[PDB]
């Protein structure tokens, strides 16, 4: 089957309504780039080795994917970037499920290729308008919560699996009362023998309302609605609505796009914020040669629907990887993101006012990382801590206070014109003076970085 | 080891976990708004200083989010002292009121700043 | 974080109620096997680098995953097989979504590992009983359809995307009237500008009823119910029920497990057979070093629910790969499958009467492959053709007749005591004598394999 | 087709149950008045050029419209007023949609006419009783709101389109807290990217409740429920009901009569006041020679249902036009309106206790117009301001206070026996003394009208 | 209210996502074409004679209709064709009701005009995709 002479069209001028795809192709030895890129386009559209009579009862050239360009990858050899264009008509309106089925449904198993990786997708404005997108989005969320001028703060309740409903609520209250905005249900925590969902929702609501009453600030707890069936999932969200809480949670990849879109629609119709966890993403997005890059999985979530989405951590990453992260963070928050291959952005993406998603940074984050995080992500982000709150010597509340004080010290310093990049450690040092909670959290750090301590007067 | 107080520690969002801003620090915050092209505005409240839920309890609904506007947003303001002057005038007229400074962004129809500037006695 | 001294437990005796996992680990240089296997167990359960106060309000040793064994891989170096045991309590009853979130949720992104691949899972009888499984299963399906003593036959309507509702139905009628049992909606075909779902369901029902009336045999067409939301998906199945048709279809990986379980439940309650397509599987299961092997994805489908599942083709595969396929085919059809590392079966799997799933063989299948397919798969299978029916010189019906005659010739020969392995080509040769349809389909094949032709008398 | 000898019946005595229509006809040159008026009656009833056999299976003279009178228009030549009578049986009970289809469905396109304009309709008591009419009406509304002895006050939130949900609510609170009774959603504001409906309803409810709590007076905000479908429209009203707010809004001409009647019924059953906006009316009612006069569109709204209806402004109009306005204002508020050609009232209209509709005056209204507005409209009216509140130098609240003080000064003066017609400017002058808010709003006006200012003591 | 200097933008390059409108304008005597076409654009979008404080809490130039071209009608005099461009964001997805309310809601009653007639509308692909359209359409109907 010589696809090259039908699916490889370098003269093709892409239309405003086309869905464009950037594939990183690693063809089998002997297989030319043009033929590999044509095999990719062919398999993900009409998929024909030759011709059958039914192909005459329509126009093949109307519904075919077209490889219009090939580019050799600067680094490794035997690796190319194939650009494919898909007609708007191939896709069902409002269905991320159909978009993924058409583009990544069968091509990754083609024999002529050794490895295949979808790097990016250009979602045209005409297809974007068929999606509801985030239930609320960054702006509406800040307005509902009445929180402005700083990153939001959250913490994970540990251990992951194991705690009872009442103990879970206790940790929720202690963390929230200390200065945190949100607490989190573990992604694995749904409904189990040690803790059934309804009891958890009930005690967590009691805990979050107490902390809100005590502090005077609006609180929220991501109540996991992920379930075995769509009916159970909705049944769980319905109870969150009855309790009057602000936010629910969902594991979009393990739950699935069909179920996630249903929940997102429900959340829009009922005023619930939707926190998304990316569990299982690394089985798909880790290897550089095979799979789907997270930036595509992030675009899919923004279309399907979610107000927050876990987007990893930037701590301990080479600029390089950091640039890739900032690349997809922009794709999630901004309305218009211009093409920029240096940050892994293969296409200019126009979101035509689709609400932006709040990126959630988590993973080994400590108070002394606050300066760098505040500078890198900016205000529109949610910074989540695990052992930085639970692992504080004095407990949850003092641990939450330490993180809240550290963050506000960074915000104040930034606003006063200080460079968070070079004065970071000093900013935390000064803050330790007026915060016993922050000081106790910085002990081991002071000994290594400052070779001491202390205070003076 | 110290215990975080369950009472008398009411907050007002951004910057409220830091020691009360000195007039100099309060002035630096206002200059950040101006440097970014944000329109400053003052809000004050005399009765409900914190959110509550009296009229409805559905998701996302809370009473007490809106405060009353002090005059008008200060468009074209270039001097941060003009803003600081209004805070003095506001607490002069309403000493028992909480006063906060908010900032508005135009590229975005949004508010993007909100910090307490004055708190009544015993707060 | 030294997991090894807490998560690596070689003295552990697995319980009848444990979920066991066989991971193929490729650790980073310097990282020991015991520590890597302990990192895998730790991350996919309690996930703690150290200790927080909440860990004392429960028993960590009660909800932790345990690496109880490590085995070096015979072939490559730096590759080990880590066996992990998970307590029954960590999982939500009846939820494949939760099972995948707990086991493959975060481990694939752990830094101490270079690559990770889930090879198998031992689902204990106590967890199996919390699932409905296939709506009907092999036996009930044959009884409903009144089809016994031979593989079932199906064909794909091509092109994949592009045809209109009435033309789609026309190809459906022509294929079915020729001897095929089932016709298939493309996995990409849901509801699009060129063909809306309801029109397709309506015309395909008319076509399948005509062919059934004409032939006297029960016919079916996999009507794709995959959609953007759960509500749309159910709405589509509801119409199939109103039309009184026998089978619907779903893309379980792109649609998702939460949505698939909902559809499966619906199908059981309404007497609909459920055909499952594995679109997107190759982005997860192709690479030998990273991902999830298809045998695990197949086990998950059997639990979530499906009566048929695409399981690739055996044509042109080394015994080797063929043995792996027969391995998962048994896991899908049989009640008890004993451990056998030669066929990639790491654990003995007891299905405690959960209905078996009918494997669907498709991909470059031609009439001359019939002998080998009938012998390898046996009667309990569905053999699907694409160009072997549509690409027949005389059209769909004669193409369907050729495949039906070829299959029955193989069944008859097998029953008469003939060896399909060595007499395969001869069996098809004899059949060409009494079938002009089969002869025309074997032209190019006769010239190469037999260097002729013909007939005599 | 000589209609004249069958449809022109000058001897006809109209029945108490007939629907009468007054058409302003401009026939083509050569076409006689009697023939033109007969063509109008014929086309809007039985519509027959000649005779077909089916006309004998009934009585044509039982369902035909009859032109019983022609009158030459005093002003222009070639312009006549044709009076047509329609049998009660031609109309579906309770359907304004059917009434408009029968009367104005095809006649405006008849060739024998150059232009046609429906000026008035006499709705007989027997047809009026088949309609629910306004959900509440003037009296019940004042009782629900506990507002008596003065016109009600409202203001528009500007800009029309563009503001976010929270900013919209802020302007709502500021206006309402200053003395206004109602605030208004723009007619264009439904649900858009910059502001989704549910967020608007939520923040506007918070704002109106705060202003009500602060002032001690009942407040309301017209929440626009206009939508693309009937289902969305009802879904929006349902949420307003859940929030417990007093009033919703609808664009009856762009939304349509079928949808408006549904909303009106919903509002009666759920205690919601219904504010009607007349968007698109000028494409129908502006030209004196062709279209439908607003008095007919107003009668239709009162039947279909609405508690308030925009009826333009009287500022800067010749008595003449002012008399026409007072004509339809009476038709909206009163129970019995006697024929009066000087005010454009072609027929005596008996409303048989159907609730009256509150007229809403808006369009370039300023504080100094208050005296004339209060005198012309009386207490039963709603006076809406745009830039008279938002454009006040000191903002929304002080702008609302200025309008409230100005209105009350006019009410007090009127009650004390003062002539608002000749003392208007002086009344506002005196009021400026005791109201800094009113003084600041009258600056430019004082300089022109009084050539100063000031105060004294 | 001098709309002309804010709503009449002959340098404007229409976007693929804009809703375009072709109005046949018959202005009142003395009223210039540029000012009439700007009055049409202004009234059917932001509709402001001057400025209020709320206009600063957003960007007026983001949600305004713009008259980008005027053309004299060959036949009659005092009749012009005004081309207006509306941002995609002004409209509710899938609602013809909202589209008509925004474009033809108030402009036909503006005083500076003697008569106004909407001749055509360019519905961009991005707005078309938010509608279901005909239940079946020509082809499906013939097939049924």
């Amino acid at each position: 089957k010589d696809y090259k002479l039908t699916y490889y069209t370098p003269e093709y001028q892409t239309k405003d309504t086309d869905i464009l795809a950037a594939f990183r192709v690693t063809p089998q030895p002997g297989v030319p780039p043009e033929e590999a890129g044509a095999a990719v386009a062919a398999e993900s559209s009409t998929g024909t080795w030759t011709t059958v009579w039914t192909d005459g009862l329509t126009s093949l050239d109307r519904y075919k994917g077209r490889c219009y360009r090939i580019e050799r990858v600067v680094g490794e050899k035997d690796q190319y970037i194939a650009y494919v264009a898909y007609p708007l008509d191939l896709f069902e309106e409002g269905s991320v499920t159909n978009m993924f089925t058409s583009i990544v449904g069968n091509v990754f198993g083609f024999k002529a290729l050794r490895a295949l990786r979808l790097e990016d997708l250009r979602i045209p404005p005409a297809y974007v308008k068929t999606f509801q997108g985030p239930p609320h989005g960054i702006q509406v969320e800040r307005d509902k919560l009445n929180k402005y001028g700083r990153p939001l703060l959250g913490c994970t309740i540990k251990p992951k699996l194991g705690l009872s409903a009442k103990n879970y609520g206790r940790a929720v209250y202690e963390c929230l009362r200390g200065g945190l905005d949100f607490t989190k249900d573990d992604e694995n925590v749904n409904s189990q023998p040690f803790m059934r969902w309804r009891d958890r929702f009930l005690f967590c609501a009691e805990a979050l309302y107490k902390a809100q009453a005590e502090t005077g600030e609006i609180k929220g707890h991501y109540l996991n609605a992920t379930a075995g069936t769509c009916e159970e999932m909705i049944k769980r969200a319905v109870f969150a609505r009855e309790l009057g809480v602000p936010i629910v949670m969902h594991d979009y990849l393990t739950g699935g796009f069909t179920a996630n879109t249903s929940l997102a629609h429900y959340c829009r119709d009922n005023g619930l914020l939707l926190h998304i966890h990316r569990a299982m993403h690394a089985v798909i997005d880790r290897q550089k040669n095979h799979g789907i890059h997270f930036r595509v999985l992030a675009k899919a979530l923004r279309m399907s629907g979610g107000d927050h989405i876990h987007s990893g951590t930037v701590v301990g990453k080479l600029e390089g990887e950091r640039d890739i992260t900032l690349g997809f963070v922009d794709l999630l928050r901004d309305d218009f993101v211009e093409q920029d291959r240096s940050r892994g952005i293969y296409f200019t993406q126009d979101w035509v006012s689709l609400p932006g998603v709040l990126p959630v940074a988590s993973g080994g984050i400590h108070v002394w990382h606050m300066p760098a995080l505040t500078e890198i992500f900016g205000d529109d982000s949610v910074l989540q801590f695990g052992g930085g709150t639970l692992g504080h010597p004095w407990g949850n509340a003092p641990g939450a206070v330490a993180n809240r004080v550290a963050l506000e010290a960074c915000v104040k310093a930034r606003n006063e014109g200080r460079d968070l990049a070079q004065e970071g450690n000093e900013i935390i040092r000064e803050a330790c003076k007026w915060s016993p909670e922050l000081a106790a959290a910085c002990e081991v750090w002071k000994e290594i970085v400052f070779n001491f301590a202390a205070v003076d007067v | 080891m110290q215990v975080w107080p369950p009472i008398n520690k009411k907050k007002y969002e951004t910057l409220s976990y830091l020691p009360d801003l000195s007039q100099e620090q309060l002035l630096s915050e206002v200059e950040y708004l101006l440097k970014n092209g944000w329109v400053p505005c003052l809000e004050f409240e005399t009765e409900h200083g914190f959110v509550y839920r009296e009229n409805n309890k559905s998701p996302g609904y809370y009473d007490g989010r809106y405060w009353t506007m002090w005059k008008l947003p200060m468009f074209g303001c270039t001097d941060a002292t003009q803003v600081l002057a209004e805070v003095e005038e506001a607490k002069k007229a309403y000493p028992q009121a909480w006063i906060r400074i908010i900032g508005f962004d135009n590229v975005r129809q949004v508010q993007c700043i909100s910090f307490i500037a004055y708190k009544p006695e015993g707060y």
